[PDB]
């Protein structure tokens, strides 16, 4: 076979190992999920710096903690521009998921708290930048640094995939680069717990998976079509469908053949093709064995799953930091005052938050 | 040719 002997037994040893891991993690998150926190903090306890990045719904803002000193990053949803009905449901997803879950590379959520305006939501900074702009900078990553990258989303995945969790919005504009150049996921704007399908048309064109597209009930597997879209992405410079305008995005999606450059490894390709699957019943990620169709692949034979999960791996970037509170990998924005009305808006929709 | 910048995630339609 593949494996020697002693390979594949170390192989089986270290996937039963995964499992003890998550049966641990959902008993973690369950309590959490089951006993959430709320109004941990308020906004006059933050000095706003800077805005770090902009949505259709508000800002993220560098603030520092005024008695502690600390910074973080607060992302301010504005109320009244949460109006669609799937845009209220997926704020309230967003927060309850953040403050139930624990792993290396998610984010962490401080505090939680709104106003008679906006939603708050305070989490740890990441200071070293969006993937986005790293890879743009540089045109592409070459393949050991985009499987570094890769490994640890495939990772993040087998966690919220065990917890009943979709992610939906995988991109690079979502992945921040840490101090040591490892990826921290933000933006859970369209995570939901999920038991078997779900319906909503959502995500981000270029990275949607046909069956969100044809108006089909879908499930976790389309955070693993994603994952192909990221890693081709991060490997040519440019994802896989592309194109000016979202409709023929989705053309190409769904009835496009994909095509690689002549510079992708044929170990690369062909994880592309088992990740770009229309067929549901041949994706990676989505058959009998699991994310280990993924993790066995050939493209990751030298990863050391369990080395990257704890860290152990040297980075192959690692971003210039100038102290605390440094904003210079980030691009600017327009920026504009946080008005906070005098009268409560949309109280009864924002209940739970 | 195709989106360069920044990718705004639609919730709807
Ligand atoms: C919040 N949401 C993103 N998609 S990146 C991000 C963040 N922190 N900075 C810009």
């Amino acid at each position: 076979g593949h494996m020697g002997n002693a390979a594949a037994a170390k192989k089986g040893s270290e996937q039963e190992s995964v499992k003890e891991f998550l049966a641990k993690a959902k008993e973690e998150f369950l309590k959490k999920w089951e006993s959430p926190s709320q109004n941990t903090a308020q906004l006059d306890h933050f000095d706003r710096i800077k805005t770090l990045g902009t949505g259709s719904f508000g800002r993220v803002m560098l603030v520092k903690h005024k008695e502690t000193g600390n910074h973080y990053a607060m992302k301010i949803l504005d109320k009244q521009k949460v109006v669609k009905l799937k845009q209220i449901e997926h704020t309230l997803n967003e927060k309850r998921i953040l403050q139930a879950v624990n792993f290396p590379f998610l984010v962490k959520l401080e505090f939680s708290f709104k106003d008679n305006s906006n939603l708050y939501m305070v989490m740890e900074y990441v200071p070293g930048g969006e993937m986005f702009s790293h890879l743009r900078r540089i045109g592409r990553f070459s393949e050991p640094h985009a499987r570094f990258y890769a490994a640890q989303i495939v990772l993040t995945f087998e966690y919220l995939h065990s917890l009943d969790l979709i992610y939906r919005d995988l991109k690079p504009e979502n992945l921040l680069i840490d101090q040591q150049g490892y990826i921290q996921v933000t933006d859970f704007g369209f995570a939901k717990r999920v038991k078997g399908r779900t319906w909503t048309l959502c995500g981000t064109p270029e990275y949607l998976a046909p069956e969100i597209i044809l108006s089909k009930g879908y499930n976790k597997a389309v955070d693993w079509w994603a994952l192909g879209v990221l890693i081709y992405e991060m490997a040519a410079g440019y994802p896989p469908f592309f194109a000016d305008q979202p409709i023929q995005i989705y053309e190409k999606i769904v009835s496009g053949k994909v095509r690689f450059p002549s510079h992708f490894s044929s170990d690369l390709k062909d994880l592309l093709r088992n990740l770009l699957q229309v067929d549901l019943t041949k994706r990676f990620g989505n058959l009998k064995n699991g994310v280990n169709d993924i993790k066995n692949h050939k493209w990751f034979a030298t990863t050391d799953w369990i080395a990257i999960y704890q860290r152990k791996v040297e980075a192959p970037f690692i971003p210039k930091f100038k102290g605390p509170g440094d904003t210079s990998n980030f691009d600017d924005y327009e920026e504009e005052e946080i008005r906070v009305s005098i009268n409560e808006k949309c109280g009864k929709e924002f209940t739970e938050f | 040719a195709g989106r360069t910048g920044r990718r705004q995630a639609i919730h709807d339609i």
